[PDB]
């Protein structure tokens, strides 16, 4: 019989995997039971091992002799899936092959020190308006992602990374970076159309794919942030900056309950443990850059918040505020509203900081945001609307125009500084005379002028990255021809 | 081997069985019970008695009683040839007709669409429907849940749509009583029988019956998703025709897996479900849909039991469908009839890309009116209509037309709701959308839109009510 | 947290039966307006 | 009078707001009472659900 | 788990080989005798859920089941329980005497008579394993019930077999919503037609002495509790004994109406009984789940509610009826009972005690019933009248709180609920109820204040009987429209409101 390195399946239930034998076996290993079903176990009881199924053992019977094949967990690491679709299991993910990935990170993938972290300064490609208006993400940064049902989440993602993609398919050297993002408790339907949409937003050119089914295991679904945490450190410590996404994240949560529920082990609050904070978090705290000691690479994280009617106290949620530096508040009335982008904007809240924050669109920001929060100051009284105060008033078709350029499309990406000069052509008072529900259209229109003609001035302030007075008063004209020309 | 009656309190039993316990998803029967009395190995508890998934009363069983080991999963025929009466999951006609022998048969537990093979397109399975057109257009097999509650016109919406499309199934069909009434079966087979779509006698069989009513317990209540699968995979490739599949109720079945987690001394979850009640229920949504040689216009039924619109079970819900019917109660409250949750329910084919630009847009902009509505009938509560102002008053009798416009009363409802069906024309959808856009009855009573089909009858029944005032 | 849009009617009160009496009476004032209207259009449209 | 009718609404506004600034007080009292009422009310559920485990 | 028997008790016996004489089939020594959860020393060999007599008489049922020791259910106040008792097990589904000669005879549910009747007449004896029914066996059925109360037959129409959910909580006349149905089931029971003469059944779950004897005077008294069943679960009511009432009374209508009677069950309320089988799995140290009570109670509860049948002519013709009255905790919807019957109802009434704390005595929740058998049941003629009824109401109720021409609309149809009301136990015929039903499609005393009113619907209702009695008589055995009826329904409503001012 076998006690160091195999057990004897003792008794079973559910996948409840407990054998006889494999005692000197080490501890969270991913090793082949006796139908070679290669598993981890972590509850090493006295007598023996609560080893988790890693998916469904239907194929074995009870008293099998599992072989501990000492084997941990280890996951590939590069860029070659980058465009591939493939599963953790070193699958494929629509069965888009070998990604040419060859190697396995074993699970020993600690977070960065704060030596090891580096100073986050990259403007993110949100093609979001407000996401890249009010607060982008730095330079692997941590912003938590609060949503519903069909929230529209995925879809300020679908913006996000068509603003990334085209560097992913392009080269910008600042904008190198690496991309990998879960649709994690995803339909088939979802998925697919996830590596369709890849293929047709071309975000299949440079993403390596990250997704856990509603058919994926629990333990798959525990391990995909320890999955994901690997494969950004394998571009993070080859200097190239990464993207995270805990798409979803609370699916993993509610997996690793069931997982210590069948273990018997303590719930906790709505049956959740601790490791909601430790093991959540063990994977959380590395959104970082990694140091150029490190490699210079970024580890950006995107993790996706389910607000369970709002559930605002979640011990998930509980968990994420004092965790996050960063959070996505939507106003998902306000897309019931019409208003999709739904912004809830003074709900809505970063931590990152604005170290990776284009002082350009800085500078705008600098006043959009004032002006919202003073039109959301007063917008109740919006409601009656009349004898509105000319200040007030003014404030307000400040606001108004805002609410016109508040809503987004889906995936539709835009130029960062396209939306900076949007927002300065309102700076300027010069939306101060379109209407509202035409402003949109205007600045689109404006917009289409200035790519065609002015998009020589575009390129100008985008290399430039400087406003230079001149520059500013030639985009200003050139926005005035546009629109005045609207 | 052979289990033995050994020690339990009723299903949740270990037989004893002199060699060791067989192999996953096994189903075996109980030799020596009053009716054939399959029970499922479950628990490998080893012991040479795994404590089995018995679906059957238990009750006059000795202890010892030898029972007939299988090893696995419930075999009965299916295809195309076992529609016309009804069957047992087990394959148990309850038509009362024998067994409805098939070709196709096999064991149930299986996998899902593979990762590379099945269907990667959305189209919409367009049926006319008033609200469901109007908003949140279906497409073709998808995971539709029909977010409703119980006596919520979930099973009258039901009846509605089941005239309205089972009687034209692209191929044959499924429908599953899954903990329906009793009453509930022998009304829908005499409704069947008046149906056509499936006839009793005649081979008009384009639908299947099934029945995992309220009556049968969990152990059958609760097993009949397997079942389901398999009956979609069928039709997929076994009865291998354009099905649409119906199967209400989940809600009483998911709880029914939790009530037998205690059984199983499972975890409860926060609803006390067993803690991989979710994952089975998942993995349930994710058997047999549109593939490459897979099919399933599956009708998903969104049981809200206490009308719990977070609940824990909605949240299962909300996980993998992937169409929304979001009913508002509310609505039906203030007498509607359709009375979805407007501004709720998400459907795919409601997008510029695919609703066309026109059609989303007016949506969109329909999803803001009402959400005005609301917005300012507190508003009126503080203040009321003395100052409705110009945009406002307008914007309040646009709004009250469109809630008007929304509802229509049909022919099977025509039973209870007098008004016979309007076979709601998409374009006439659309029309009456942008008509009422321009407003295209200011100067009319929006009480004609209500419960009805197109805007133009509405137009009508206006002017019958100036000949009835 | 956060405020619904027409959150009282939302919760329909008092104040929310209110929203509901309230709507009846305006509502019926603008539907014996357009009602009337209509018979004046009909007697217009029966020369 | 018509400047005595806006004042009056202006103060009787005013009172309402008084009277609303009061009952929410108790009510959100009740409310954060009621909040961690149910929460530790599903939790010795669980625990007790645990004990029967 | 804790060997039972792990101590000499049996082990000295096992060790030395003295057990073997144990009768262990359907006897034995009581494996754990403890808090009437009953173990037995052996009698594995007995069936499961089968009956136990102890050698002390006392009954026995055997749910749980070790290997012989057992969970069985001490079915007495147990005070004398001995260790090692034996428990003879008889081994047997519960059954107990059934027949109408209980109909008119106040026995319990193994036939144990409390007021001194006499033993159990009921002549065979059943065991309530009873099944659902068959769809062959099951077909519509849409015959009226005996309901008796205005509204009542108007808008939530009585079904001959429909099975009711009437939601209504603590000292809501729940009570005296079943003794107004009673005497509603009175007149139908008092008929010649054996469809209408009911040798039915009606309970109240937790009906202490006090509360069985007044209901025994009150029936007694309507003289139906001859052509009826009332058992009253007292306050000490076994939690075996209270949790198997139902199933007694499933047995019972199994019984009557599956020999085609046309006959309803009263039993209420399961929320008890989730009380009383939780006291069991609690004794049984069960899992438990909300409030501690099993979420399995869905399918126990529906063998009983979910069996919902009304005898066709494959069941004898008759109706196997059901009468639930629910009871909100707070009008809490989602409690256990209240959202499974929710999740279980398919019809249910509800009852507003706030209209009854707003003083409306009765105060039936207005639109909160659910009629989804609807006016099938009804007459064509009350169908009628309900068809306009029902919006009538509804506008009263959807403007209540106050154009003229709409204020009018409004006055007539606040006049009309008030009409609508009725007493404290006053159930008769429908046929008055479709007189002031005429009044009301006619309007007939919408001038006369409500409160004119409220003495003027007696006069209506006098001076039509004393001028159409028998066009009373003439409209109810023709049922259909009758318009001469109608108009001498017209006269004599000129005559009793006209004449009244």
């Amino acid at each position: 019989v076998d006690l160091e390195e195999t057990g004897r399946v003792l008794s079973i239930g559910d996948g409840i995997a407990r054998v006889h034998g494999l005692r000197n076996v080490q501890a969270e290993e991913m090793v082949e039971f006796s139908s070679g079903l290669k598993g981890m176990s972590l509850n090493l009881e006295p007598d023996n091992v609560g080893v988790v199924v890693f998916g469904n053992d239907k194929l074995i019977k009870e008293g099998d002799i599992v072989k501990r094949t000492g084997a941990i967990v280890d996951v590939p690491v590069g860029e070659e899936l980058l465009g591939r679709v493939v599963d953790a299991l070193g699958n494929a993910i629509d069965g888009k092959g070998p990604i040419g990935s060859k190697a396995r990170r074993r699970v020993g993938l600690k977070a960065p020190g704060i030596i090891p972290r580096i100073s986050v300064r990259e403007p993110m490609q949100t093609g979001i308006k407000a996401v890249d208006s009010l607060v982008p993400i730095g330079r692997g940064q941590r912003e938590l992602i609060i949503g519903d049902r069909q929230t529209g989440k995925t879809s300020i993602a679908i913006d996000t990374i068509i603003n990334q993609k085209r560097f992913n398919d392009g080269t910008d050297e600042k904008k190198k970076l690496y991309c990998i993002y879960v649709a994690i408790g995803q339909k088939r339907s979802t998925v697919a159309q996830l590596v369709k949409r890849l293929t047709d937003a071309d975000a299949m050119k440079y993403t390596i794919v990250v997704s856990a089914t509603a058919s994926d295991a629990a333990p798959l679904q525990y391990l995909a942030p320890y999955s994901g945490c690997s494969m950004g450190e394998y571009f993070r410590d080859n200097g190239k900056h990464a993207l995270i996404i805990y798409d979803d994240l609370s699916k993993q949560a509610v997996a690793y309950r069931q997982m210590s529920l069948l273990l018997r082990r303590p719930p906790g609050r709505e049956a959740y443990p601790g490791d909601v904070f430790y093991l959540h978090s063990r994977l959380l705290e590395r959104a970082a850059k990694m140091n150029d000691a490190f490699g210079g690479g970024s580890l950006t994280a995107l993790p996706v918040i389910e607000t369970q009617a709002g559930d605002v106290s979640a011990y998930i949620p509980t968990n994420v505020i004092s965790i996050t530096d960063g959070q996505i508040f939507l106003e998902t009335e306000l897309f019931y509203k019409g208003i999709r982008p739904a912004i809830n904007v003074g709900l809505s809240v970063s931590r990152v900081g604005s170290a990776a924050q284009t002082r350009a669109m800085k500078q705008v920001a600098g006043t959009m945001k004032l002006e919202l929060a003073q039109y959301r100051e007063v917008a109740a009284f919006a409601q009656f609307g009349s004898d509105l105060d000319a200040a007030t008033q003014q404030l307000l078709s400040r606001g108004v125009r805002l609410t016109e350029l508040l809503k987004q499309g889906q995936y539709s990406p835009m130029a960062i500084e396209e939306q900076v000069a949007v927002i300065y052509a309102g700076v300027r008072g010069y939306l101060d005379k379109l209407e509202p529900s035409k402003i949109t259209k205007f600045e689109n229109a404006f917009l289409s002028h200035v790519i065609s003609q002015h998009q020589a001035l575009l390129g100008k302030i985008r290399t430039d990255g400087k406003i230079s007075e001149e520059s500013d008063a030639k985009l200003k004209e050139i926005v005035t021809n546009f629109l005045a020309g609207f | 081997t052979t289990g033995r009656i050994v020690a339990v309190i009723g299903a949740v039993v270990d037989v004893q069985f002199d060699e060791g316990l067989p192999p996953i998803l096994n189903a075996l029967e109980v030799q020596g019970r009053e009716t054939r009395l399959v029970l499922e190995v479950a628990q490998h508890l080893g012991e040479s008695t795994v404590r089995t998934i018995a679906m059957d009363g238990t009750e006059g069983l000795v202890r010892g009683q030898k029972v007939l080991d299988s090893g696995a999963p419930i075999r009965i025929p299916v295809g195309p040839e076992t529609l016309g009466r009804i069957m047992n999951v087990i394959g148990e006609p309850i038509d009362e007709r024998g067994p409805i022998k098939t070709k196709q048969f096999a064991a149930i537990h299986a996998e899902a669409p593979e990762f590379v093979e099945m269907s990667v397109e959305q189209e919409i399975l367009v049926t006319g429907i008033k609200v469901v057109d109007l908003l949140a257009p279906y497409a073709k097999g998808g995971k539709i849940g029909l977010f409703g509650g119980a006596g919520v016109g979930k099973t009258v919406l039901i009846m509605e749509l089941i005239n309205n499309v089972a009687k034209a199934h692209g191929g044959y069909s499924v429908f599953a009583g899954v903990g329906e009434r009793t009453r509930e079966g022998n009304d829908l087979y005499h409704e069947m029988i008046e149906s056509g779509v499936i006839n009793l006698k005649d081979a008009t069989s384009k639908v299947a019956l099934v029945y995992g009513q309220m009556n049968e317990p969990p152990g059958a209540r609760a097993r009949v998703a397997l079942t389901g699968l398999t009956v979609a995979e069928y039709f997929r490739d076994q009865e291998g025709q354009d099905v649409l599949l119906f199967i209400d109720n989940i809600f009483r079945f998911t709880q029914a897996g939790s009530e037998v987690s205690a059984l199983l001394g499972r975890i409860p979850s926060a609803v006390g479900y067993q803690p991989t009640l979710a994952t089975d229920m998942g993995t349930m949504q994710e058997r047999i849909t549109t593939t490459k040689k897979g099919s399933i216009t599956s009708v998903q039924a969104i049981y809200v039991p206490a009308d719990d619109l977070t609940d824990p079970a909605p949240a299962t819900t909300f996980a993998h469908l992937d169409a929304t019917t979001v009913l508002s109660r509310a609505i039906a409250e203030l007498g509607i009839y359709p009375a979805v949750d407007p501004l709720d329910s998400t459907s795919r084919i409601m997008d510029p890309n695919i609703v066309g630009s026109e059609h989303y847009d007016v949506a969109r902009g329909v999803q803001k009116i009402l959400q005005d509505y609301k917005s300012l009938q507190d508003i009126i509560a503080i203040l009321g209509m003395d100052e409705l102002s110009e945009e406002d008053k307008l914007t309040v009798s646009r709004a009250r037309k469109i809630q008007r416009f929304l509802s229509q009363p049909f022919q099977v409802a025509e039973v209870f709701t007098g008004h016979l069906g309007k076979l709601v024309p998409l374009k006439e959808t659309i029309k009456g959308f942008q008509q009422i856009l321009a407003g295209e009855y200011d100067h009319l009573p929006e009480q004609a839109f209500y419960m009805v089909g197109p805007i133009e009858e509405a137009v009508a029944k206006a002017d019958k009510l100036a000949e009835e005032h | 947290v956060r405020s619904s849009a027409g959150a009282v009617r939302d919760a329909g009160g008092a104040f929310g039966k209110r929203e509901q009496a309230e709507e009846e009476r305006y509502f019926r004032a603008r539907a014996k307006e357009q009602l009337a209207a209509l018979k004046k259009h009909h007697e217009n449209e029966i020369s | 009078s018509t400047t005595s009718e806006q004042s009056a609404r202006m103060t009787a506004m005013d009172n309402a707001s008084k009277n609303a600034s009061e009952m929410i007080d108790k009510l959100t009292l009740t409310f954060n009472r009621t909040r961690q009422a149910v929460i530790t009310k599903e939790l010795i559920e669980i625990i007790s659900g645990a004990a029967a485990l």
